[PDB]
C-alpha cells in the first residue's frame, strides 16, 4: 500500500531531479558565458512548490 | 389501535426503538422541471439557465 | 423592438432567455438571450517572475500584477534593448511598491540575477513608458518586514515604527533614505528593549551599511526619548544607550 | 458597514475603497455584521 | 451530382455566422470560434 | 506571506477560510566548490537555501496543530475530534488514498 | 402495513414528531466569489450596481 | 445539539430534565433509576434522555 509518504516521495524525486536539472542548465549558460553564477538565482522554487 | 377508527388491529405489531438515519438525498435537491427553457445559441437546444 | 412600440426598452427574461416588450408582453426574440452564459448565477519571463516571487514568499496577487506590467511593457516596447530579466525585476519592484508592501532595490537584486543599477534604470524606464506613477515610499512600509525578519517582538516593532514616524515628522533626518531611518529606529528600539541587536544584523536585514546606520543614528541620537512611545516598557533604560 | 475581525472580534467601519483589514488587530479575515433589518420566524 | 474536378478545392466555402458564432468572454471581447481562426489563417495565406 | 511580504504562521482554519495551501518552506544547505586549475580551491556554503514548500498533513509532527491539547485546538477553532491526516490545498481538504 | 404508503421500501413518518424536530436538519451552502484585476481594461469590484 | 423541548413520540416535556438527569447521574443513580426519578415512564421519553448527546457544551468551547 502506497500511503501519503511513499506517494509523496515518488513525486519529490521527479521534482527534485527537475530542480537539479534546472540549476545545471542555468549554471551552464553562465559558465559558458565566462561569468560565475548565483546559486540563489539558479534554483527555481516553483518546481517543488 | 387504529388511529382512524380506534379499533384494535387484529395482528399485533412489532414496534420498538430503532436507530434511523436521514440521508443527504432530499427531494427538493432533486425535483426539477423544464418547460420552454433557455436553449443554447449555437446548438439551438435546451440548456440549464 | 416591439412592432407596436418603436424604441421600447425590451426586458431580458431568464425563464427562456428572451427580450419582451416592457409594456406589451410580446416576446421579441424566441430564446436569443442565452441566459446561462450571460448571468453568472514572451515566455521564460513569467516563470522567472514566479521564481523571484517564490524566493521572497510574496503573494500571488503581486505576481499577477507583475505579469500584467510585464505584458504591458512588452506591448509598448519602449525599452526593447533591455534584458528581459531586468524588465521582470523592474516590474516586480513596481508591483510590490504599488500594492502597498514595497521592497528595497537591494531586496530585488538579492533575488534577481542583475545588479541594483540595472533594476533602477529599468524601473525608471518602465515608469516613463507606461506613463504611470507610484506613491513615494514611507519609513513605515519597511517596518513590519524588517522587524519580522528579525526576532524582535511586536512591541519593539511598534516602538520602532513610532520612533521613525516621529523622526521624519520632526525633520531630524533631512534628505536621507527612509531605509536608513528605519534601520536606525530598529537599532535604537532593540538596544532600548530587552532583545538587543547590533548594527551588523540590522544592516544585513535592511541592506544598509553600518556606516549609514551610524550616520542616520547620530542625527536622531539626542532626541531618543521624545521619539519613543509614552507607554513603553523596557529593561535597559532609554535614558542610556550607546 | 461594520466588519467583525475573526481574530479579536473588533467591530470597525470599513469603506468600500479602503483595504479590508482589522484596524488594531491587523487580521485579514473580516465578517459582516448581522443585518439590522428584521426577519420573522414562525416557530414551526 | 458529383464530378472528379469538383473534388479539387478551387473555391473554399465559408460557414455562416450561425454555424460558427462570436462567443463573448471577459466582457465585450468577442471570442472567435476555432473556424474563424482557421478562416483568418486561410485568407491570410490566400492573399499572400 | 502577506501582501507586504511579512511572514506569519498559517493556521489550518485560515488556510481553509482564505483558500490557501497548508505548506511549509523547504530549505537545503548547499556547499559550492570551485576549482580554477590554479592550485586553489574555494568552498562556499549557502546555509538554508530556499528550494520550495512542502504541503503539510494536518496534525502531523510538522503541523502547527502538533502536540496541542484539546483546549488549545478549540482556541484555534479546530475540532479536537478531527483526526487530521489530510492536506489543505487551495483551501480544499485533500486526502491521499492508499 | 398501515395504509399502503410504506410499500416498496417506502416509509410512513409521524407528522407530529416531525413538527417537534424529529430529523430536522440544517443545510449550509457556501458561495465564494473573488474579484480579479487581471487585464488593464477590465477591473471587477464588489459593489451593488 | 441541545436537549429537545418535547419528546418526539408523545410531546412530553423533556427540555427541563437534562440538567436534573445529569445531576441524578452524578448522585450515583443508574440511568434507569434517574429516568424513573424524573417521571419518564414511556420508553419513548426515556429514549430522549438515554440517547441524547449534548454537543452544545463543546460548541461553547469556541470563542464567539
Ligand atoms: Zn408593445
Ligand atoms: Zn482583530
Ligand atoms: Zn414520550
Amino acid at each position: 500500500l502506497d500511503l501519503a509518504g511513499p506517494l509523496l516521495a515518488f513525486l519529490f524525486r521527479g521534482m527534485f531531479k527537475n530542480l537539479l536539472k534546472e540549476v545545471r542548465i542555468y549554471a551552464q549558460k553562465f559558465i559558458d558565458r565566462g561569468k560565475d553564477f548565483n546559486l540563489e538565482l539558479a534554483i527555481k522554487t516553483r518546481i517543488i512548490s | 389501535y387504529n388511529g382512524f377508527t380506534g379499533r384494535k388491529i387484529t395482528s399485533q405489531i412489532f414496534i420498538g426503538p430503532t436507530y434511523y438515519q436521514r440521508l443527504k438525498h432530499m427531494v427538493d435537491d432533486k425535483i426539477h422541471s423544464r418547460a420552454r427553457g433557455p436553449i443554447q445559441i449555437l446548438n439551438r437546444q435546451p440548456m440549464e439557465g | 423592438t416591439c412592432p407596436n412600440h418603436p424604441d421600447a426598452i425590451l426586458v431580458e427574461d431568464y425563464r427562456a432567455g428572451d427580450m419582451i416588450c416592457p409594456e406589451c408582453g410580446l416576446v421579441v426574440g424566441d430564446r436569443v438571450i442565452d441566459v446561462g452564459s450571460e448571468w453568472r448565477t514572451m515566455m521564460n519571463a513569467f516563470k522567472e517572475i514566479t521564481t523571484m516571487a517564490d524566493r521572497i514568499n510574496l503573494p500571488r496577487n503581486i505576481v499577477d500584477r507583475t505579469n500584467n506590467l510585464f505584458k504591458q511593457v512588452y506591448e509598448q516596447k519602449s525599452l526593447k534593448g533591455r534584458a528581459n530579466d531586468a524588465i521582470a525585476s523592474a516590474c516586480l519592484y513596481i508591483a510590490c511598491r504599488q500594492e502597498g508592501v514595497p521592497r528595497t532595490f537591494k531586496e530585488i537584486c538579492a533575488v534577481s540575477r542583475i545588479s541594483k543599477k540595472e533594476i533602477g534604470r529599468c524601473f525608471k524606464l518602465i515608469l516613463k513608458a507606461l506613463e504611470t506613477s507610484v506613491d513615494l515610499i514611507t519609513t513605515g512600509d519597511f517596518m513590519s518586514r524588517f522587524c519580522s525578519n528579525l526576532c524582535l517582538p511586536k512591541q519593539v516593532q511598534m516602538a520602532a515604527t513610532h520612533i521613525a514616524r516621529k523622526a521624519v515628522e520632526l525633520d531630524l533626518v533631512p534628505g536621507r533614505s527612509p531605509i536608513s531611518v528605519a534601520a536606525a529606529a530598529i537599532y535604537m528600539a532593540s538596544q532600548a528593549s530587552a532583545e538587543k541587536r547590533t548594527q551588523k544584523e540590522i544592516g544585513d536585514i535592511a541592506g544598509v551599511a553600518d556606516v549609514t546606520i551610524r550616520q542616520s543614528y547620530r542625527l536622531i541620537y539626542p532626541r531618543a526619548p521624545d521619539l519613543f512611545p509614552t507607554d513603553f516598557k523596557f529593561d535597559t533604560p532609554v535614558d542610556k544607550l550607546p | 458597514m461594520i466588519y467583525i475581525c475573526g481574530e479579536c472580534h473588533t467591530e470597525n467601519e470599513i469603506k468600500s475603497r479602503d483595504p479590508i483589514r482589522c484596524r488594531e488587530c491587523g487580521y485579514r479575515i473580516m465578517y459582516k455584521k448581522r443585518t439590522k433589518r428584521l426577519v420573522v420566524f414562525d416557530a414551526r | 451530382y458529383a464530378r472528379p474536378e469538383w473534388m479539387i478545392v478551387t473555391v473554399l466555402p465559408v460557414p455562416p455566422l450561425s454555424v460558427r458564432p462570436a462567443v463573448v468572454m471577459q466582457g465585450s471581447a468577442r471570442n472567435q470560434d476555432d473556424l474563424t481562426h482557421k478562416l483568418a489563417d486561410i485568407v491570410k495565406i490566400n492573399n499572400q | 506571506w502577506e501582501r507586504d511580504g511579512a511572514p506569519s504562521p498559517m493556521m489550518p482554519n485560515e488556510a481553509r477560510l482564505r483558500n490557501l495551501t497548508y505548506s511549509a518552506p523547504l530549505y537545503v544547505d548547499i556547499t559550492k566548490t570551485v576549482i580554477k586549475e590554479g592550485e586553489e580551491q574555494l568552498q562556499t556554503q549557502h546555509q538554508k537555501t530556499f528550494i520550495g514548500k512542502i504541503p503539510i498533513m494536518l496534525r502531523s509532527t510538522y503541523c502547527l496543530l502538533n502536540g496541542l491539547t484539546d483546549r488549545d485546538l478549540c482556541e484555534l477553532n479546530e475540532c479536537p475530534l478531527d483526526p487530521g491526516g489530510y492536506f489543505i490545498i487551495n483551501g480544499s481538504e485533500k486526502v491521499l488514498i492508499a | 402495513s398501515y395504509t399502503g404508503y410504506n410499500q416498496e421500501d417506502s416509509v410512513i413518518m409521524n407528522r407530529s414528531a416531525v413538527d417537534r424536530g424529529f430529523f430536522r436538519s440544517v443545510f449550509y451552502r457556501s458561495y465564494k466569489e473573488q474579484e480579479s484585476k487581471k487585464g488593464f481594461d477590465q477591473e471587477e469590484v464588489f459593489e451593488k450596481p | 445539539m441541545i436537549i429537545p423541548v418535547r419528546c418526539f413520540t408523545c410531546g412530553k416535556i423533556v427540555g427541563n430534565k437534562w440538567e436534573a438527569y445529569l445531576g441524578l447521574l452524578q448522585a450515583e443513580y443508574t440511568e434507569g433509576d434517574a429516568l424513573d426519578a424524573l417521571g419518564l415512564k414511556r420508553y419513548c421519553c426515556r429514549r430522549m434522555l438515554l440517547a441524547h448527546v449534548d454537543l452544545i457544551e463543546k460548541l461553547l468551547n469556541y470563542a464567539p
